């Protein structure tokens, strides 16, 4: 199966540069084209350009010439994109995506790299458990308060509990993001104080279980 | 650049209904070589886009039959014959016929469904949060429809306007409902008015607000 695994820094200062990566697996990297796509938070999709990984030729959206540089490493099947002289208008999710048949449309997409451009420093979140003995259904909470930047990943029992979860999108107030997640479990369980939501804030390298 | 205009912007559909999304390009998406490189992509909440249709009408590996694509030149349509709860998200057309390649602005597909009252749960501030000197009261309002709702926080019956943070999920992919989290943040006034913390929700499913509270 085709896999496009993206990685890269998620917080960078204005005027600085960043380089993102896209490690491809499950197909012969050097025979294809890689596209890059930008999506600002809450907005549409924008094509940045493509790189022919057989001959390293590139083609750019004019708007991104001088902002974006596409490169690749054929020995490790990894495509890169460098963004230079970043501003807040470059804050976005960036996707790489494979072109299977040519250089004109893409089938498989990476999971994206979330990039924030800002002078504010990283900030680890305070993870707080939320507990009620109310009824045969039980709802416990996980408040992830005062962190920066986006994103964070939150799970319950290492992703064991999926169905009865609502994680709410983070909200920015005080120049910090606050997220929360609730979990409702059947009577066939306990209202365990700290049923163990799993919070990860890679930007500050926090991995917490509370 | 080639303008891709998507109509409508937001499309509320009932389960089972047919859904029609249109896309019009400022220039023919017919390339010189005779090919029409017009794609449709679907982005579901919290996920990358997925290819649905390539070359105007071709369905991509594993895409249900209810998704149909048609059109020619500058007018294209994506049809979801029978809409399913998992079909919600944003649909984009995309043309790869002329550099620079361009996407439409997106059509948010939204599910119409029957009203549903919220399940409300209030929570006192964490013990750890208090040792830190803070006090956030949380209130979850889960699985309601439509998203339209108002929450009033009350402290000893009186209402507090400042210090509330609300957040809605996207539309659930199975029961087509929304959920919302409301948070009140205090520091030590939590012991000042240490009794009667109330989260009161008003939704169209009842003339009476839904109340959950605690004091001690």
């Amino acid at each position: 199966e085709v896999q496009l695994q993206q990685s890269g820094p998620e917080l960078v200062k204005p005027g600085a540069s960043v380089k993102m990566s896209c490690k491809a697996s499950g197909y012969t990297f050097t025979s294809y084209v890689m596209h890059w796509v930008k999506q600002k938070p809450g907005q549409g999709l924008e094509w940045i350009g493509f790189i022919n990984l057989y001959n390293d030729g590139t083609k750019y959206n004019e708007k991104f010439k001088g902002k974006a540089t596409l490169t690749s490493d054929k020995s490790s099947s990894t495509a890169y994109m460098e963004l230079s002289s970043l501003t807040s208008k470059d804050s976005a999710v960036y996707y790489c995506a494979r072109d299977y048949y040519g250089s004109r449309w893409f089938d498989y997409w990476g999971q994206g790299t979330t990039l924030t451009v800002s002078s504010a420093k990283t900030t680890a979140p305070s993870v707080y458990p939320l507990a009620p003995t109310t009824g045969s259904s039980v709802t416990l909470g996980c408040l992830v308060k005062g962190y920066f930047p986006e994103p964070v990943t939150l799970t319950w029992n290492s992703g064991s509990l999926s169905s009865g979860v609502h994680t709410f999108p983070a909200v920015l107030q005080s120049d910090l993001y606050t997220l929360s997640s609730s979990v409702t479990v059947t009577s066939s369980t306990w209202p365990s104080q700290s049923i163990t939501c799993n919070v990860a804030h890679p930007a500050s390298s926090t991995k917490v279980d509370k | 650049d080639v303008l891709m205009t998507q109509t409508p912007l937001s499309l509320p559909v009932s389960l089972g209904d047919q859904a029609s999304i249109s896309c019009r390009s400022s220039q023919s998406i017919v390339h010189s070589n005779g090919n029409t490189y017009l794609e449709w992509y679907l982005q579901k909440p919290g996920q990358s886009p997925k290819l649905l249709i390539y070359k105007v009408s071709n369905r991509f590996s594993g895409v249900p039959d209810r998704f149909s694509g048609s059109g020619s030149g500058t007018d294209f349509t994506l049809k979801i014959s029978r809409v399913e709860a998992e079909d919600l998200g944003v649909y984009y057309c995309f043309q790869g016929s002329h550099v620079p390649y361009t996407f439409g602005g997106g059509t948010k597909l939204e599910i119409k469904r029957a009203d549903a009252a919220p399940t409300v749960s209030i929570f006192p501030p964490s013990s750890e949060q208090l040792t830190s000197g803070g006090a956030s009261v949380v209130c979850f309002l889960n699985n309601f429809y439509p998203k339209d709702i108002n929450v009033k926080w009350k402290i000893d019956g009186s209402e507090v306007q400042n210090g509330v943070l609300n957040s809605w999920t996207d539309q659930d992919s199975k029961d087509s409902t929304y959920s919302m989290s409301s948070t009140l943040t205090l520091t030590k006034d939590e012991y000042e008015r240490h009794n009667s913390y109330t989260c009161e929700a008003t939704h169209k499913t009842s003339t009476s607000p839904i109340v959950k509270s605690f004091n001690r």
